[PDB]
RNA sequence: GGGGCCUGACUGCGAGGCCUGCAAGCCGAGCAGGGGCGAAAGCCGGGCCUAGUGAACCGGUGGUCCCGUGUGGAAGGGCCA
RNA sequence: GACCCGGUGAAAUUGAACUGGCCGUGAAGAUGCGGCCUACCCGUGGCAGGACGAAAAGACCCCGUGGAGCUUUACUGCAGC
RNA sequence: GGGAUGACCCCAGGCGGUAGGGGAGCGUUCCCGAUGCCGAUGAAGGCCGACCCGCGAGGGCGGCUGGAGGUAAGGGAAGUG
RNA sequence: GGUGGAGCCUGGGAGUGAGGGCGCGAGCGAUAACGUCCGCGUCCGAGCGCGGGAACAACCGAGACCGCCAGCUAAGGCCCC
RNA sequence: GCUGUUGGGAAGCAGCGCCAGAGAGGGUGAAAGCCCCGUAGGCGAAAGGUGGGGGGAUAGGUGAGGGUACCCGAGUACCCCGUGGUUCGUGGAGCCAUGGGGGAAUCUGGGCGGACCACCGCCUAAGGCUAAGUACUCCGGGUGACCGAUAGCGCACCAGUACCGUGAGGGAAAGGUGAAAAGAACCCCGGGAGGGGAGUGAAAUAGAGCCUGAAACCGUGGGCUUACAAGCAGUCACGGCCCCGCAAGGGGUUGUGGCGUGCCUAUUGAAGCAUGAGCCGGCGACUCACGGUCGUGGGCGAGCUUAAGCCGUUGAGGCGGAGGCGUAGGGAAACCGAGUCCGAACAGGGCGCAAGCGGGCCGCACGCGGCCCGCAAAGUCCGCGGCCGUGGACCCGAAACCGGG
RNA sequence: CGGGGGGAACCUGGGGAACUGAAACAUCUCAGUACCCAGAGGAGAGGAAAGAGAAAUCGACUCCCUGAGUAGCGGCGAGCG
């Protein structure tokens, strides 16, 4: 049971330490985490796979030939499922793969993700952004002078568009926003960075 | 936690049951190998034989209702002071519904077993015997609704 | 997704076609004809592996007989000597002594029929 | 779509707490003309088995 | 087989069982109510015994404390026979 | 016409064949199992006994709570009168 | 029963099987993994292989063809043999 | 006594409700049928897997996890094939 | 953003830089943020629709007591008969519609509140009009755990064509050279078609229905093998012959001898002279949706949980307790309640309930409080899986019925 | 001044099946579905209570979630709702 979060040197004041609740490395359950991911990656499914059944094919019902004395196998309409001109048995139908995952679990799984990011140390919440002004060149520097060399795909979660503006167009960087704080991104990214305003809401959401 | 490893727990068993091949549930398709199971059987929840279903038993429930419909009526949902000793102070429906029982289930009685805490219990009717337990310190709100 | 047949089939097919090389007519050009022929080949072997084990017991006994008969006795009596005498040895297979070492074989016979005297 | 309760069953057999199916004893809606009080009387409720199991399956939505 | 009183060819129940796929069929001491016959012990919930029979649904007559579509009462039902 | 030669060149059929006879046997009518008898390899023109030969998911019979046409003092309706 | 839980070894039993119940695996297509990794020094496909791993379904590896796509672990879906 | 792929209770999923030969005890039949119906048992079904019986579902022997150029046998055999 | 390097061709590999609100994607001789078209981001209409989203303009509407008792939608209300609508199938059948007969009234009116009547209430029929929220997709765009030329629309291609039918109608097959035509001058055989060189190309077994080129099927050449033979075509055991190896050893072939009754389906029973199949390749059959019920992985438990939709994204989520299951059951019901029903019954009996704890650990009050745990007393919510129900519900297949032509 | 004729689906009104289901089948189901006809439009219909139904209540209508497989309807069958 350990819980201590980092915080980059704000303006000219040393690295401040801040922490609270079983938010940091508490008791992680991989399962719960994975289920919240399917839910995310799933409910984001388009679901537009369609096929025309025999009732739906553009052929006729007229009986190809007579049920008897033809010396040919018996048949109905060309549309039947066998036959090359096909019909398709149990083909795909437009449908929603989106279910309702328990809301209380959509949280314990949000906190737990911002937990295995803390214990690893890859967690880190800032407050200032000297080289902001919405320029990549500007941002790219701000990282080096922080610990963000580019060797660890990062997740940026700050309520400041000006900053996104930069982080955005970077490979190893995954922009975002506070309200959109999920688990699929936290996990896909090696290192997580969060502002104290987007962090401010984090808990208002968790508890 | 690494990206490629949150993996399904130890029992997601996507293992469906395809019934077509040489070994396993197969050919005649895992199950059936006779006939009258090719696109449907009759039930059997309640059907077949061709005989008296088991519908030989008669209707007691004498009052299946006329055609106008069921008759409007005050519905009483009794509660146990047993489950009532979970909180103290003022005990009235509303603080009761959004709490435990009732849930707009119309009116509220009150009876239960077990020890009763010496307070006020605002109910619509009290069960004789289970009211002598409130004769050992408590309240007795009655009627209401208008 | 649409799991079209494609590659998969054509592979298992030429896999049987391979097991079926050297067969007569279509027994080797037709998957089906092949498939069958192989099943027969499947049990014919299995059974003959057990037959082979009985096959050679015959070879041996016939020889063993022919050898200790031109010497003086039969196979019935000969195996009873090497048994009463107690020489639970030879093993009809190793009775190739009748083929290689007649001097060593003849010895066994002599100490075999003697087991009766 | 959804499932429909079986009114026929709903109208003649009651399902109790233990999950048991209970219905009247069949044999007295008119048979009678003289049946020794014992028979004509002896008619409260009763059970079934493997059979009530089949019932409950039709009184789902009505639990 | 005959005689004298009689109505237990009871109401409310039913321990425990025979039988059995289901539901049916069958036996039943014992407790209460109110009785018959007997001095009493006691016996009587039809018949020496095994055939003389028909789920449910729909309706009919009684009864009855139950429900009565805003209320009172109805119409119509439910329950017991 | 058929037969031989040059020219063009189909068809139903078709599990795969390295496809003989006799007693016997076997799901009771075997080229294909058993025993014995015969028997070099490949064709061409013929004959039709067998391959339960081809063809047609028997037109007979039965079965299906199958279907249609027809009848009538079958049931139940309707046109019409 | 060992028990440094060591699913790695011992002791003794079992292992024909249709309809069927149950248990673990193999391959196919698409998805996350992926702004990553294989690639013209040669992809996927194909053609051979007496070699290597699995009981099997399969999987590797090598030569030839071919000339531009392919996609691990770990999982997820389904027009899956 | 009996620790057995025995039992007993609860629950998920079944298939099967066309059986066949043989022996024994019956009926039917003509103490005829590879007949027919019951009863006890067995085997085939599903053991057309292996040995014997010339060949041969059910008769004798015997329950086939794999491999062996090793041995003892069962039934049935030991003149040749 | 140039250069060197491999090569037919760099974007590959390599050295050193750079833009980025723009590292979507497509193309370029292969695989490129920085080379080409694009992208983020930001401008744009003389003309034609769109247009209260924003202001005007008017249209049009503007008042309360107290007395009369003049008007308040007619073959109508209403009643009866015949029907239809509604959950309502003759039912106790009202209500709303109306084909037929009869047939008012103007608020002390009249319709309704499921016959009817009496109370108590509700609303004003027989004249119209009425935005927005809802339904659909020929066309336009945008995404896809959508298909990839037997797929996907019937049609990727001059297809509703060819072709078939008198007609309604039916209804196809058919994509791919290469980076680039550089698509082969000319010469040789030939009438031509075809080919042989030369020539183009990195490649011509990429040469023009030309990438890949599988299997069936048809040929040439070679190795082993057969004309005294007998068989579901193989298998086992030796042996000859050919062949890669340094060799133990291994291939290909088949001469003898041993042993063998195809596959599938259906069957008491099939090699069966029962069914099905010429052979190869490809298409080809247990699915999804919503309820239900068991199992099972997690979440939380006197509880659990959202639905439509609203603010958010545009592969990011929240909110939303209407509502639903559970917390109590008995009875036909009134109803009573750890009870209840039958009953006269502090007889009986039928459904009912009575539900905990190994104990981690702890305030060090010589109290086990009581958190927590297996997850329960006890359940719910989501996932996955078996089976059930409604759906064409495993795929083919009728003879037939009906409607419009 | 207007109409006529056309328009994939959608829409309203006027007509309106049978197969099926009930394991036969008449009422019931399928079903006011398919289909024919008329009209209208980017929508259409509906629309300001002679409404609801028990609350000193509510206050156009359309539309979605619930209520709800409820109340009932039902050869009280199937099944409808």
């Amino acid at each position: 049971m350990k819980e201590v979060a980092v915080y980059q040197i704000p303006v000219l004041s040393p690295s401040g330490r801040r922490e609270l609740a079983a938010d940091l490395p508490a008791e992680i359950n991989p399962h719960l985490l994975w289920e919240v991911v399917r839910w995310q990656l799933a409910k984001r499914r388009r679901g537009t796979a369609s096929t025309k059944t025999r009732g739906e094919v553009a052929y006729s019902g007229r009986k190809i030939w007579p049920q008897k004395h033809t010396g040919r196998a018996r048949h109905g309409d060309i549309g039947a499922p066998i036959f090359v001109g096909g019909g398709v048995v149990f083909g795909p139908k437009p449908r929603d793969y989106s279910y309702t995952l328990p809301k209380k679990v959509r949280k314990k799984g949000l906190a737990m993700a911002v937990a295995d990011r803390a214990r690893e140390g890859k967690l880190l919440l800032v407050e200032a952004f000297a080289g902001v002004n919405g320029k990549t060149k500007e941002f790219l520097a701000w990282a080096k002078e922080a610990g963000l060399d580019g060797s660890e795909s990062v997740l940026l979660v700050t309520g400041n568009e000006l900053v996104r503006r930069a982080a955005r167009n970077l490979p190893w960087v995954v922009t975002l926003a506070p309200e959109g704080l999920n688990v699929y991104d936290i996990v896909r990214t090696e290192r997580l960075v969060m502002d104290l305003d987007a962090w401010e809401v984090f808990q208002n959401r968790i508890g | 936690d690494l990206r490629p490893n949150p993996g399904a727990n130890k029992r997601r068993k996507r293992v469906g049951r395809g019934p077509g091949s040489g070994h396993g549930k197969t050919a005649t398709r895992g199950h059936k190998g006779q006939k009258s199971r090719s696109g449907g059987l009759k039930d059997p929840r309640r059907f077949e034989g061709g005989r008296s279903t088991t519908l030989m038993r008669l209707p007691k429930r004498g009052m299946q209702g006329q055609v106008p419909g069921e008759i409007k009526r005050p519905r009483y949902q009794g509660v146990n002071l047993k489950d009532l000793a979970r909180f103290e102070g003022e005990v009235t429906p509303e603080l009761l519904v959004r709490a435990g029982l009732l849930k707009k289930g119309y009116r509220l009685k009150i009876l239960g077993e077990g020890e009763a805490k010496p307070l006020k219990v605002v109910a619509h009717a009290f069960s004789k015997s289970a009211l002598e337990k409130l004769k050992a310190a408590g309240g007795e709100p009655v009627l209401l609704e208008a | 997704p649409r799991a079209k047949t494609g590659v998969v089939r054509r592979r298992k097919h030429k896999k049987i076609l391979k097991l079926a090389k050297g067969y007569w007519g279509l027994r080797s050009k037709s998957f089906r004809k092949a498939r069958e022929t192989l099943f027969a080949a499947g049990n014919y072997a299995y059974a003959h592996r057990k037959r082979r084990k009985r096959d050679f017991r015959r070879l041996w006994i016939v020889r063993i007989n022919a050898a200790c008969r031109q010497h003086g006795l039969n196979y019935s009596t000969f195996i009873h000597g090497l048994k009463k005498a107690g020489i639970e040895v030879d093993r009809k297979n190793l009775a190739d002594l009748a083929v290689r070492e007649p001097q060593v074989f003849a010895e066994l016979v002599e100490r075999a029929k003697a087991a009766q005297g | 779509p959804k499932m429909k309760t079986h009114k026929g069953a709903k109208k003649r057999v009651k399902i109790t707490a233990s999950g048991k199916v209970v219905a009247m004893k069949t044999g007295k809606r008119h048979l009678n003309w003289q049946k020794s009080g014992k028979e004509i009387r002896q008619k409260g409720r009763k059970f079934v088995l493997a059979k009530p199991e089949a019932e409950r399956i039709k009184l789902l939505l009505p639990y």
